[PDB]
Order: C-alpha cells, then sequence, then structure tokens
RNA sequence: AAAUUGAAGAGUUUGAUCAUGGCUCAGAUUGAACGCUGGCGGCAGGCCUAACACAUGCAAGUCGAACGGUAACAGGAAGAAGCUUGCUUCUUUGCUGACGAGUGGCGGACGGGUGAGUAAUGUCUGGGAAACUGCCUGAUGGAGGGGGAUAACUACUGGAAACGGUAGCUAAUACCGCAUAACGUCGCAAGACCAAAGAGGGGGACCUUCGGGCCUCUUGCCAUCGGAUGUGCCCAGAUGGGAUUAGCUAGUAGGUGGGGUAACGGCUCACCUAGGCGACGAUCCCUAGCUGGUCUGAGAGGAUGACCAGCCACACUGGAACUGAGACACGGUCCAGACUCCUACGGGAGGCAGCAGUGGGGAAUAUUGCACAAUGGGCGCAAGCCUGAUGCAGCCAUGCCGCGUGUAUGAAGAAGGCCUUCGGGUUGUAAAGUACUUUCAGCGGGGAGGAAGGGAGUAAAGUUAAUACCUUUGCUCAUUGACGUUACCCGCAGAAGAAGCACCGGCUAACUCCGGCCAGCAGCCCGGUAAUACGGAGGGUGCAAGCGUUAAUCGGAAUUACUGGGCGUAAAGCGCACGCAGGCGGUUUGUUAAGUCAGAUGUGAAAUCCCCGGGCUCAACCUGGGAACUGCAUCUGAUACUGG
C-alpha cells in the first residue's frame, strides 16, 4: 500500500548497502520510440540479504548517508 | 490619418464611382471617369492577380474612407469572428458611425458625415458620440443634436438622400432628424460589385 | 502574519482591487495565498463592484488571518447591502 | 553605520554577544566536566557533574541561548554515556 | 451555447528543358538604432553596453500606555511687578501637554535593485520526513518573592577629528538567582530539572503610612499542546554545446562509534571495510540565471527569458562570524586588498547592481519633480510618524490605439509646371471664388470620481458591585486629493495653428521628358551618346504622424524532413567480413499487468492565450465568468498488442 519501486541489484560490495538499477520504458519526446532508461539507486540493505541480480522491492526513506536515501522492503527473485 | 486631397482622382483610378461627391451633378460632368488619373491615364495595362486584389481592397477602403491600419484590424477581427470572413468584414465596415450617419441621410458625403460626427453634432442614445469608427449596435438611435439641427448642411444632405435609395436596415425620420439602426446588413443587402474574397485572399497570402 | 488586503490592479486613474489573502511580508501585487473577491471603486452603480466571498474570508479569519481596514469596511457594506 | 538604528543595533549586538559568550562558556565548562568524569570512568563523579549540568543547561535553553533540542541532545548523550559505565 | 475553422508562392545556373541545389524576396515581430519629417490624446515601455567609478539630496524608522528623566516650546504655578494697574516680565518648580539625547521593545532578513556567479550547491514538475517558525490564532494553566548593576547624568580628563578614559549616582517590561513545575525535557522506571513583567483607563464606599493600596476593564508577560504562514532538508524525471575532453574520485563510497545541527546526513573526527561515478557521456572545457511566459509557425517545432509574477544568486573584491524566530545581513560588524576623500601626519571615513543624477562606454534608453490623498508596509491602544514601495506628474512618436490637419459647391477645365503627332492632353474641382462648420489646439466659465476613513458629540447594548472607563452598534456636526487649472461640460473667435516619407525594369502597385561603362544605383537577376533601373522635373503608386534603412528571431526553407527528405549517374553504401554493447525478432498456451488503454482523485500559482459579457464617448486598455494549462503522481480496472 506504500509507494515503492522495483529493480535488480547490480552491486553489493558495500556493507549494509546495495545498488539497485530501476529500468523504465519511456517514449522518446521527439521521435516517439520507446527507449530504455536506467535509474541506479544506492539502497540500504541491512543484514546484507541481497546479492547481485536479485529483483528487489525498495522504498524511499530519510537520508542514511551521502548517497543513500532508499531502503529495502523485500526480495522477489533471488539471483538464479 | 485622413485623405484630404482630390476626391474624383480616386474614383477615376478605381474605374467606379466611389460616391466621393454629393450628387448635385453626374461625375461624368465633373471628370473623365473612364480615364485613369495622370499623364498616362489613357493606357490601361493588364493587371496582375496582386494588382486586382490590391485594387479591390483600395476600392473598398476609399469607399469607406478607412486607412490601412484600421482596415487590417477590421480584417483581423472578421477572421476572428465566426462565419464567412468577407461578410463579417463588410458588416464591420458598415457598422461605423460616420457610415451610418451618411446612410441615415445627414451627410451628403461620408466626409461631411464624418465632419458632422467628429464636430460633436451627432448623438447615439442621447449621448454625443464623436468617433467616426464607433461601432453602432442594433436598436441604437442616432440623432442630430439640438444645436446642429439648424444647419443647412443637414437639410441639403436630407434632400440628396431622399433622391437616393433607402437602406432596409435604417428607419429615419427627416423631421426629427433622427434614425434607428435596426440590424446589421446581410451580404445580400450591400453592393454586389464588391468581391470580399479578393480582400480575404490579399490579406491571407 | 496572514492578512486579507487589496492588490491594486487596473489601469492608470482607474484602479481595480483584488481582495487577496496574502502573507503580510510579500509585496502588494506580489505573492498571495488565495484571491477571495474583488472591488471596483469606480463602478457605475449599474453593475456590481463588490463580489468578495465571505465564506472563505470567514474561514481565514477563523485561522487568525488579519483583515485590513478597507477590507473590513467592504465586508461591513456587503453585509449591510446583503 | 549610517542609520541611527544601525548604530544602536551594533551597540546592543556587541553587548548581547559578550553576555551570550559568558553564558555559553559557563555551559560548555559544566558539560566538559561531565565529559571528563566520563573519561575518568568515575560514575559517582559523572552523576554529580550531570546533576550540576542539567539545571543550567535547561535554564540557558529556556532563556533563548540554545534551543530546547540542543539541551535535550546534551542530556540524552551524557545520560547514555553515563549508563555505559554504571 | 462558444472557447484548435488550419497550410499560397516568386526571381536567379541553360540556346532552351526537367530535376537537384544554394542565394534572394514578398509576412509577422522588437527594450530597438540611424536618416527625412513631425499636430493632439489615452494606455503601456524606456542603460540590451562598463556587476565601470561615483559629487549631491532623499530611500528605516517608531513607541512616553517600559524607564530615569527635561534639553527645547507651549502651558499651568509660588513668589518678586516695568508701572502706559490690568499688558502683568522674569526669578524657581517635570506639576502636564509633550519631547532632544539615553536605557529598553519591535522593525532594519520586509519592501526596492541587478543578473556577476551558477549547466545543477539553481529552476520546473511530482513526491517525501528527520525539522524550526517573531507577529496573527484556539485551549489549558501561572504571573510569588528578592538582588546586583548600568546608560543617561555629575566631576575630572585624552583627542584636530572620528571617537574615547577614569571616579561617583539612578531607573525599568534591561540583567541574575530563589520559590513554583506539568499532557514540557532527560530517563524503561524511580525520580531529577527548567519561566515570567509590568503598564494604562476609571472608580462606589471600607480601610491611606496621603504616594495610595482595594474593585473592575483593557493591554502586556511566562509554559505546553495545536492552527495558519514562512523556511530548512531529501528523492525521481526534465532542464545548452564539445569525445579535436575517457577515464574520474582518498572524506573519496559504505559501516561502527564520538561530536555537531532546529533537523537527516562524511556535516565533522577516529577506526574498519574497498569501494563509488562513467559510453544512458563520469571528468574536463566554453557559454548561461530558471520558470509562467514572449515572438514566430496550420501544427510539430525554432528562437527567446525586456516589462509583469514565482524561485534563485549577488550587494566594491576575498574571508568570517555576531545579534536575532529568521542573515552569515544593499543603506549592520570585524579583517585583508584596490581605489577615493579629510588630517593638526598621530589617525580617520566611504561603497547608487535603492530613487533622481554625474563622468565614462555605446548606435541607444528619461527628472538631481509632487504626495503619503488611495493600496500596502514598519512602529503605536490610538491619534499619528516614517515609507524614492506606491499613487501621480516631467522627457522621448519607442510601441499599440483613437482623432484631427476641414466640408459642400466650384470650369470649358484660369495661370504657371510637364508632355505633345503642336490638334491638344495632364496636373485638375485640384486651385481661386462662394456658402458652411469648429472636433483638437488657443482664451474664459462650471465641474464628477478616485474618499474608505479619522475626529468630536450624544443614544442603545455588553462588562461591571457602578447609571464611570472601555468595546461594539446607530445618528448628528466640522473636515480629509499629490494628480489639479482632472475627466467631462459650456461659451468666444476664425480655415483660421497642423503632411510627410518611400517607391514606379521584373519579382511588386505605379511612366514620360531632360543631362555617356563616367558619375552613380543595386534585396536577387542597369549606365560604352533617344537609360520607364543613374541624377532632376512632371505624373502616378503605397503607407500616413509617420515613412524608410540597418540590426535581430521565426516563416516561406519539405533547406536537419518526428509530423515531413534522400544516397546507380546530381552531396551521400564503410573495400570486405566476424562480432561485444545496443536495436529488432517465427508460432501456441498459461500467468503477470511493466509499456499501452479506460475511469476517478490530487496537483498543473496569479497574470498571459482563447470564448461570452461588462466599463472606459470607440479603440488600445481594464475587468467578471468560463475554457485551456495538451503535463506529473496516485488509486481502481482492461488484457488485444509489446515486454517479463
Amino acid at each position: 500500500k506504500i509507494r515503492t519501486l522495483q529493480g535488480r541489484v547490480v552491486s553489493d560490495k558495500m556493507e549494509k548497502s546495495i545498488v539497485v538499477a530501476i529500468e523504465r520504458f519511456v517514449k522518446h519526446p521527439i521521435y516517439g520510440k520507446f527507449i530504455k532508461r536506467t535509474t541506479k539507486l544506492h539502497v540500504h540493505d541491512e543484514n546484507n540479504e541481497c546479492g547481485i541480480g536479485d529483483v528487489v522491492e525498495i522504498r524511499e526513506c530519510r537520508p542514511l548517508s551521502k548517497t543513500k536515501s532508499w531502503t529495502l522492503v523485500r526480495v522477489v527473485e533471488k539471483a538464479v | 490619418a485622413r485623405y484630404l486631397g482630390p476626391k474624383l482622382k480616386l474614383s477615376r483610378r478605381e474605374g467606379t464611382d466611389l460616391f466621393l461627391k454629393s450628387g448635385v451633378r453626374a461625375i461624368d460632368t465633373k471628370c473623365k471617369i473612364e480615364q485613369a488619373p495622370g499623364q498616362h491615364g489613357a493606357r490601361k495595362p493588364r493587371l496582375s492577380d496582386y494588382g486586382v486584389q490590391l485594387r479591390e481592397k483600395q476600392k473598398v477602403r476609399r469607399i469607406y474612407g478607412v486607412l490601412e491600419r484600421q482596415f487590417r484590424n477590421y480584417y483581423k477581427e472578421a477572421a476572428r469572428l465566426k462565419g464567412n470572413t468577407g461578410e463579417n468584414l463588410l458588416a464591420l465596415l458598415e457598422g461605423r458611425l460616420d457610415n451610418v450617419v451618411y446612410r441615415m441621410g445627414f451627410g451628403a458625403t461620408r466626409a461631411e458625415a464624418r465632419q458632422l460626427v467628429s464636430h460633436k453634432a451627432i448623438m447615439v442614445n442621447g449621448r454625443v458620440v464623436n468617433i467616426a469608427s464607433y461601432q453602432v449596435s442594433p436598436n441604437d438611435v442616432v440623432s442630430i443634436r439640438e444645436k446642429a439641427k439648424k444647419q443647412s448642411r443637414v437639410k441639403a444632405a436630407l434632400e440628396l438622400a431622399e433622391q437616393r435609395e433607402k437602406p432596409t436596415w435604417l428607419e429615419v425620420d427627416a423631421g426629427k432628424m433622427e434614425g434607428t439602426f435596426k440590424r446589421k446588413p446581410e451580404r445580400s443587402d450591400l453592393s454586389a460589385d464588391i468581391n470580399e474574397h479578393l480582400i480575404v485572399e490579399l490579406y491571407s497570402k | 502574519m496572514v492578512t486579507i488586503r487589496l492588490a491594486r490592479h487596473g489601469a492608470k486613474k482607474r484602479p481595480f482591487y483584488q481582495v487577496v489573502v496574502a502573507d503580510s511580508r510579500n509585496a502588494r501585487n506580489g505573492r498571495f495565498i488565495e484571491r477571495v473577491g474583488f472591488f471596483n471603486p469606480i463602478a457605475s452603480e449599474k453593475e456590481e463592484g463588490t463580489r468578495l466571498d465571505l465564506d472563505r474570508i470567514a474561514h481565514w479569519v477563523g485561522q487568525g488571518a488579519t483583515i485590513s481596514d478597507r477590507v473590513a469596511a467592504l465586508i461591513k457594506e456587503v453585509n449591510k447591502a446583503a | 553605520a549610517n542609520i541611527k538604528s544601525a548604530k544602536k543595533r551594533a551597540i546592543q549586538s556587541e553587548k548581547a554577544r559578550k553576555h551570550n559568550a559568558s553564558r555559553r562558556s559557563m555551559m560548555r565548562t559544566f558539560i566538559k566536566k561531565v565529559y571528563a568524569a566520563i573519561e575518568a570512568g568515575d560514575k559517582a563523579a559523572a552523576q554529580k557533574a550531570f546533576n550540576e549540568m542539567q539545571p543550567i543547561v535547561d535554564r540557558q535553553a529556556a532563556k533563548g541561548l540554545i534551543h530546547k533540542n540542543k539541551a535535550a541532545r546534551h542530556k540524552a548523550n551524557l545520560t547514555a554515556q553515563i549508563n555505559k559505565l554504571a
């Protein structure tokens, strides 16, 4: 019921944090073609639960560091 | 902001009577109407499309005595209004105050009608209106002021108008020197020798 | 504070005031919160020159908004006429 | 300054600066006492210094020198640091 | 009911043709400039360049109902009179109306200016949480009792000045404890802790130590929780160019803990981990305030960001903090620098990118004006004071709009001018003459509206113990306008004071005469001795208080082609292939609902654009309502197609 996002984890080398890439399908404003656009977010991953490739559901929260403002909700698909 | 020079020159250039004179004579007895003005008036060169459009626009303008800025604004408003642009333009041209005063019979020419209007001798609904371009609306009552009813100009103009045709949208009483603007004239009520589409094509190019 | 006042629009020598609810620090014709009416001081008495909503005005006064003296006189005359 | 109000404001501002500086130095000293008692590991001295620091901190927060949030921060930090010893 | 009803081509490559292709033109528009000319008014606009330097005047004050006070002027005053005894003229008194300086409160962070910096530390759209918020406002309470000072002042004294120093005295709603203390703060809890200020109006008696305490009303004070407003912070998307800039980054990315902020946070520090950004353009370089909007366009787009409104940044240059609810502060503070000025040479002072204005730069942009009368703002109980905001006025044809420079008659068609086949034609009803008129300008007389309020009186109601005081509500009286000699109206006189600019070879409306590839014209394609192209004249054409030229944007240009182009020979298929990223992908079923579609909600500021009306005598202009804002987010569904 809370507004959230969904993307795949592209990096988990940092501790308690992951980098999730939110891919979106946007129509080109001029030529009308539907192009892919990637939004990479630094997400807070406590317990280090997410590996590379997991399709995770994230939500926005207060700033947790210089670049982290999103936190993890749950993992949908797990790197396989 | 006014044309003060020769009058019959305009009608000679347009090849058509523009009613720029009162009507005590025929224009044929005052000038060579069938001959264009100037040293090279005997020649008649083949007019281009732009030439014909410009000449029709100038004929309408010189008929109504309207300069180019006001006529351009008239066309702009006519193209803005709904319906056919040409009859809108001619209705906007006929709605003027000096035009109505001339058509009412208080002016021998539209120049002396404009002088009557501008000199604060014409009333609209009891209010002295001295703007020649004043748009007269239906049901308006146009009358000579008490002070100007004594002028022989209005008498001669009344007589000269009685010897003219009567417009269908004007109910005038020569005794009271007053008239009523009943309605805007339809396309079929004005002159049939005026091609509004020429002006529309000239201003839309 | 929040105040209900007039913003002098219109032309030269022919003012037309818009009764606006605005933060009292902004300029006269500047940023306002809500327009709650108008006031034409040179109306011909043939038409209307006082169409200020009293519902939202009372709602804002209930929230501590201040009423300027001219707007107070306008509210008084609107209540008397209606 | 060119305006009279600006000159009086400068005078008042420096006077208030000196007053506030004295008050702030007093409060900082009374907080440094608690911090030094924390460093020494003396819990009795730590609680004594905290009991001496709390009233003047609340008073300076009430007199407008510091915000109530800053007083609460100081109290909570020093309480959590005292509770880490005994 | 209405509020997308909208799309033009032409000249020029050739002996000629079709195509390709560039150049030029016809249209709008401007913060415009220059040349010729120039009557009036309304509405707007007016340093685009040197964010170059500034003379001078003003642009932020206010409160005696916080306080000690009395220096100034107005009064009351006790006492001494010049003496022309009813003018009383000076000796002392804060007694009061007030008020210079001073302490104190609030305001100087608003309002006003500029666009230097800023390519994202900003702006726009849409969301969010970890926050503060003076004045305004709702609720609940408290408001007790003390102290030490200090400005002013006094005395001395240092300085040219700016400005100080020492000693003594005094007040407060200035300052500081004490008491009090909860739905406030810390803490799981027990408990611990934290505030305040008076003033004014009037008064029935009781009690007065003659100041008054005592009652009532207003206002102010402190604490907490809310509202409103403002602000701080975070995320996503969008918001110029360059790859002849491909690697960048050490507080760098994250974590634990300490600190710090109103608040989250590498915001800061210690330690640890070794990451993070980047081909969806990181880094670097150049340019640039952003938006609503403006111009153009049928539209999609292109250009642009002056005025008006929102946001941001800046305040001589660089840095920094203080006070404060709010600033790291245009007309505050400290420091350093450049510059300018005063000086007694020891020291000082200043910051027009506020309103006028000056010098300079430039093709170019105005008055060193009036008033707070209206709106708004600051302070005040109020009266009121301040307000270069603002309302107006001055200058400029800079633009838009409106009006005038007369009207009617007037011929054998006068004169002169020009042409002429020498017949005449044209200028041309044009002029002269005659009759009439007086808008605007000139002189004189009336005259709205912008004016709401505020003041003094009474009367009613509320409050109260009170028929005082105060608040609200009626009515009465005398007033409040910079504009201003207003708009508008009335009278007078007389056509009297008022037409110019460009063009005439084609594109492009408009043709003849006269003076050698020269003089010259030219936006693109004339002049070598009868040039509609040069220059002059006559005539005509187009605009008209303007007309042209230049500069600039879009259109035409389908000439960067998304809508909407091409590549055999006109410019264009890599010499050929393999292939990563990327783009696309046969067919069936199920599932999801990401793209897609439908509905609803929130938002999309006002102005502007458009539609129907209204008011200015019309218009410009102002304005009511609507439509629009083609967008974004959320929620609920659809499952055909694309995707998983």
